[PDB]
């Protein structure tokens, strides 16, 4: 069988998003607070995620249906989900040689060594390289790749949700064409999409540990006067 | 509540 | 006739707070966010006044008296005065030769020019620059511009301030050591202490006019995203 | 009110 242009037109719209939000050349990275190699990393890590939220946001705006929802609804997604869709598009930079996230070259090569001076613990960074790792395995399609992003952002069971019922329309419209394209444009994917539907379960126990970690770390305000307005407001709890 | 959330979200 | 101990204490109180709060080197500044030559400079500058109201609060912890100051009292008096102690602090740097600041070289060097892109306009550079020009004129002494600094600081006339009182006669003790010093220790500095007083009350044009323009930036958030935590808290509103 | 203030403050 094969995919229907609404399909296919679904596919474009994404993978454009994606190209228009994600820079190949990092060259933004420039601009952020130098990296240092206690907490020295901290500023320089906090600018790359208050940067990669607004390419989230970006994104967003662009998956198709997402713009209609409520402003609220679309905050409720962000705040729950930007986190992990960090997780997943920071991907597209991991290394499984030298493990670790290489940005354009050196000062931008996030080793498990220097991603420990930025306030997390092994028990996040353990579980996340785990997670880096495993998916780097996939080698997903960047249709693919890009498709699981709208779908783990289009997730109608995050707290705050209103409309948690047209929502699963749109993620259900969404995981339709990865099922599709999987089957049609991918061969040996026969098991692809349940494992890939497994990372999206992996976000999630990343995500509450990431939550709790940032709680602590928030806390302290020698330390939350580090991050950015952004970070602050999308990772904090105003309701 | 979410001052900058909102302008980004436009 | 001449100084007291007590009095001589207390200017070595002073001294010794700033330069253990004033870097020579000016090292710090590699840190943070870049300078760029729309606002490009707001990044870099934003980071260089949130840096500074570190040490402008550093400093005054220092100031004799002030630590037993109510935590209130304390805050009212630096969310006011930050901005003039730091435009104070700032002519240490400030060059009548090339009318600029120069912080150890080169991408730390502000001409009116970078200066500009912000978020500030003439109707506040103007101003200023004519304050530092002025002001680097008197070529105070260590000891007078860090007493122009602590009487700046403990100015009981500011909005928020509850022991209009205490704080008169800490100020009082403190104008008295500047009288003095300038009568025993500074030639041809008849005229001088009336010269720097006027510049604590040019301080409060200044103060006013960033005031405005601050909230008209801070008021839209795709420029507010670009402060920090302290300078948001510092320069904000809340009572 | 005032966060950052307060702990830089002591
Ligand atoms: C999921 C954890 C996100 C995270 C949060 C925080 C805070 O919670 C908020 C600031 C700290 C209070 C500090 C550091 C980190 C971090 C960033 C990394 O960057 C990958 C890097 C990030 C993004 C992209 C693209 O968005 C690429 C390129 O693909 C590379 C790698 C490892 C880590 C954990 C230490
Ligand atoms: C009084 C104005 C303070 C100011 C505020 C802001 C904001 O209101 C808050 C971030 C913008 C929203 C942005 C830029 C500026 C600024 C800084 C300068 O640095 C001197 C520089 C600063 C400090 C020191 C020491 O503390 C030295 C060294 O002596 C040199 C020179 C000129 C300017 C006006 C454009």
């Amino acid at each position: 069988h094969m995919l229907s242009d609404e399909q296919m037109q679904i596919i474009n719209s994404l993978v454009e998003a994606h190209h228009k939000t994600y820079d190949d050349s990092y060259s933004d990275f420039v601009r952020f607070r130098p990296p240092v190699r206690r907490l020295s990393m901290l500023p320089h890590l906090a600018d790359l995620v208050s940067y990669s939220i607004q390419k989230v946001i970006g994104f967003a705006k662009m998956i198709p249906g997402f713009r209609d929802l409520t402003a609220e609804d679309q905050i409720a997604l962000l705040k729950s989900s930007a986190i992990e869709i960090i997780m997943l598009r920071s991907n597209q930079s991991f290394s499984l040689e030298d493990m670790s996230w290489s940005c354009g070259g050196p000062d931008f090569k996030y080793c498990i060594n220097d991603v420990t001076k930025a306030g997390h613990t092994l028990e996040l960074l353990e579980p996340l390289v785990k997670f880096q790792v495993g998916l780097k395995k996939l080698k997903l399609h960047e249709e693919e790749h890009v498709l699981l992003m709208a779908i783990c952002l289009l997730s109608p069971d995050r707290p705050g949700v209103q409309d948690h019922v047209r929502i699963e329309a749109l993620q259900d419209r969404l995981c339709d064409v990865l099922q599709a394209y999987i089957r049609i444009q991918h061969p040996g994917g026969r098991l692809l999409y349940a494992k890939m539907i497994q990372k999206l379960a992996d976000l999630r126990s990343l995500n509450e540990e990431h939550s709790k970690q940032y709680r602590s770390l928030s806390f302290q305000p020698e330390h939350s006067m580090q991050l950015t307005p952004l970070v602050l407001e999308v990772f904090g709890s105003e309701v | 509540r979410h001052k900058i959330l909102h302008r980004l979200l436009q």
